[PDB]
């Protein structure tokens, strides 16, 4: 077991619930946080392996994840949403508008703002 | 009072003065929401005159009700539409003031006579918001509206 | 003293009695949606765990603004978020400012408000109790863990 | 008698709420409807001197307020809106005023006919 | 170090663009939260 | 007449503006100057009893306030400034006070002397 | 009223009582802003006396001018400068109260008779702000300023 927590500014999903494993994305790869584990997020899928059978799927944009000495976790997401409430057709259109605005703008600060949005929208269509 | 109360009916135009207005330095201390005339009609003095005179009375009358509410509850509770009409009202109060030639020994300012054309235009512009950028005290104790613009630049330094 | 004076005072205070009645009603409406968004943000904030002061623009709420202002000069003399933070505490410490903020307290304070505060580069705030009362590992992986958790602590002070 | 009873009730709903009209801002849609409608109706009670109106001209103007065709119009421009609107309906729609005086009410035919004359004049005037 | 950094942008900026991408890609029904939340209510003042 | 020419009306407006902005809101530089001026003119017009001042000595002390030398000082120290300024001009500058008493006016010579006296005096007080 | 109104002229010192002050618990219920004496003169009483008297009347009159705003909203809505004058004025108002020997049955407290040296000294310390940290009711119904410190220590 593990005292697993998972919430956002708007809504909260879990609060010290007994979960088996919770896969979470990151800047370097994708750690699968099992109950036994030693002591920064990226656009990707958060798969939550429950204690009994069913495995629900969420998505997280950005934030941080913590693993303490004792079995306790708090996954913090700025915007956490399920695959039930995510549009594929719009996510493709948003990925077109981002890649459109890449091929044109020349400012060094602005290209960062475009290229992050390309990565974020490309993580949505990977799931969707 | 029976004496002045009876006198009103005998008059075609009435200029009512107030101690409350004189107390604030506003000379001549005429009450703009009490003085009246028979000739104040769009058929006699024209609609452009009439519509500005009622616009001045409205903005002053609306401000008079607010004064007592915003003294306690503060200015920041007002709408942006209200505190626009508060700022305009206070400038309009001051532009109704005027230095007389006979009153030069009390004011310390030179006497000024403002023609009717420049009076109407002056209160027209302040109503429309053409001097919202300009400060409050530039309208106090000046003849035409032009002197407010000149005095506003003098108050910069 | 005079009848004309007393009739004027009744005219104003009648409206203020209705306006004060209206403002507690609007405060009760905002209190409802603030309470219902509190416990989702509270576990988020507690799970996460230069002088900054947090309150709002709108006055007429007792000593909410002055309480955070009193503890800032306490921390300043030993060693701002809101328009009322400036009006009170500014001319005394006018050369000790990085940033000041306006347009807060009216609408619900979002996470995007905490980002804009953090982007411009202890924290003092009023922690809620009840209806009446209040109270005043790689090298680069910790760098991004610091900056996001910094936005969470600023967001925690906003919702409280 | 049709439009007066309805107007009288809505003004009573306004006069209670009107004291915190300006001091509100974050108001719910119930009171915002009463505050909006009430300021509109008060402006329809304003009138010029030396120009007393016939009963059929009055009810048409009050009806516009009651059924709420002037709800989005700017409150300051209602007196001027009405003065031009009155000249228009007297000049062009002289037969329409005959219907209201004959029928003793604003019928379903007059409702629809007057609805067109307001909504088109409203968009033209405020520009 | 990072393509988003170097130019000058921090992780809180990275987080704001990523979070906006998720709220921009929704199926209408659940945008009631996304319109209320994630506001730019703050105003910048400086002397 | 020179130093207190427009002082009567300016002090009436000061009490109007000071009473108006009792709440702690932001204001423009022209109105905060009127408040800054009006507060310190009121502190000059304070006066004890059984010691009436001559016309020239009144003109000397009113000069400092109205010509704007007091503005930067704190309100509470204005009465202290006046006593130190008055006893200084009584001590050294009896020719200047005497010249105002004889002539009954402030010449451009006497204006320049007062200008030099108050500015050098103010720098001592502000430190 | 003509009876009291005419009587003022025939007097050298006037102690004007008040029901408003009496209802708030302050006994004797003297109005400090409506009571006068013709020997209140820095030449007669000495300049230290006069300054402390007029200083007390200033901070009381400043507190009185805020009463329209404090009556509606409260003490909390004022500024930090205004709240500091209110807190001192209220501590002054209570230190102006005193238990009388003839009114021991009504009050309950033992009667006190404060000498002139400690009367000036007590209000002089309060104006300077040496007891801004102390509470208000510690000053209520006490003799000298020493008892205001002693009463405050027992509460905490
Ligand atoms: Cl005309
Ligand atoms: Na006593």
């Amino acid at each position: 077991q593990m005292s697993f927590t998972f919430a956002s500014p708007t809504q909260v999903f879990f609060n010290s619930a007994n979960v088996r494993q919770v896969d979470v994305p990151t800047q370097t790869g994708a750690f699968g946080i099992l109950a036994a584990h030693v002591p920064v997020l990226r656009p990707g899928l958060v798969v939550v392996h429950a204690e009994d059978g069913t495995t629900s799927k969420y998505f997280v944009s950005s934030g941080s994840v913590t693993v303490n000495a004792d079995s306790s976790v708090q996954l913090l997401a700025e915007e956490a949403v399920t695959l039930d409430m995510l549009d594929l057709g719009a996510a493709k259109a948003n990925l077109e508008k981002a890649q459109s605005e890449l091929l044109g703008a020349a400012d060094e600060a602005t290209r960062a703002e475009i290229q992050i949005r390309i990565e974020a929208n490309e993580a949505l269509v990977k799931a969707l | 009072d029976p004496a002045p109360a009876t006198t009103f009916a005998h008059l075609d135009a009435t200029t009512v003065l107030s101690r409350a207005i004189a107390e604030l330095g506003i000379y001549p201390a005429v009450d703009p929401l009490d003085s009246t005339s028979r000739i104040m009609d769009p058929n006699i003095v024209g609609s452009e005159h009439y519509d500005v005179a009622r616009g001045v009375q409205k903005i002053l009358q609306d401000y008079k009700s607010l004064q007592d509410i915003i003294a306690i509850l503060g200015m920041d509770e007002l709408s942006e539409e209200d505190k626009l009409t508060v700022s305009r009202a206070r400038k309009i109060q001051r532009f109704l003031s005027q230095p007389f030639q006979v009153a030069e020994v009390f004011t310390g300012h030179l006497g000024k006579l403002v023609p009717l054309k420049e009076t109407i235009k002056g209160f027209q512009q302040i109503l429309a918001g053409e001097y919202d950028h300009l400060p409050e005290q530039a309208f106090y104790m000046v003849g035409p509206i032009e002197e407010a613009v000149a005095k506003a630049d003098k108050l910069a330094e | 003293a005079t009848l004309k004076d007393i009739t004027r005072r009744l005219k104003s205070i009648k409206n203020i009695q209705k306006i004060t009645k209206s403002m507690k009603m609007v405060a009760a409406a905002k209190y409802a949606r603030a309470e219902r968004e509190l416990k989702p943000a509270r576990v988020y904030g507690v799970g996460s765990l230069l002088i900054i002061g947090v309150s709002s623009d709108r006055g007429l709420c007792g000593a909410i603004h002055s309480s955070v202002a009193k503890q800032m000069k306490s921390e300043a003399a030993n060693l701002g978020v809101g328009d009322k933070i400036r009006s009170i505490l500014h001319r005394t410490h006018s050369d000790q400012f990085l940033v000041t903020f306006k347009e807060v307290g009216r609408r619900p304070p979002t996470f995007g408000d905490a980002s804009v505060i953090a982007l411009e580069l202890s924290i003092i705030f009023n922690r809620f109790r009840s209806v009446i009362s209040y109270k005043t590992i790689d090298a680069d992986v910790l760098r991004n863990y610091q900056e996001y958790s910094l936005a969470n602590i600023i967001y925690y002070s906003l919702k409280e | 008698k049709q439009v007066a009873g309805t107007m009288k009730l809505e003004l009573a709903q306004y006069r209670e709420v009107a004291a915190f009209a300006q001091f509100g801002s974050d108001l719910d849609a119930a009171t915002q409807q009463l505050l909006s409608r009430g300021v509109r109706l008060t402006e329809l009670l304003k009138q010029g001197q030396y120009s007393p109106m016939a009963i059929e001209e009055q009810v048409a103007v009050i009806y516009a307020g009651v059924r709420g065709y002037l709800d989005k119009l700017e409150p300051s421009k209602i007196t001027k809106f009405e003065n031009a609107f009155l000249s228009h309906v007297i000049s062009q729609h002289q037969a329409l005023l005959g219907k209201i005086r004959t029928d003793g009410k604003i019928s379903e035919e007059s409702d629809a006919k007057l609805k067109e004359i307001v909504t088109n004049f409203l968009a033209g005037f405020e520009a | 170090v990072a393509y988003w950094r170097q130019a000058g942008l921090s992780y809180i900026r990275y987080s704001q663009i990523c979070a906006k991408a998720v709220r921009d890609a929704l199926k209408t029904e659940f945008k009631a939260n996304a319109m209320k939340t994630s506001g730019s209510t703050i105003k910048i003042v400086k002397v």
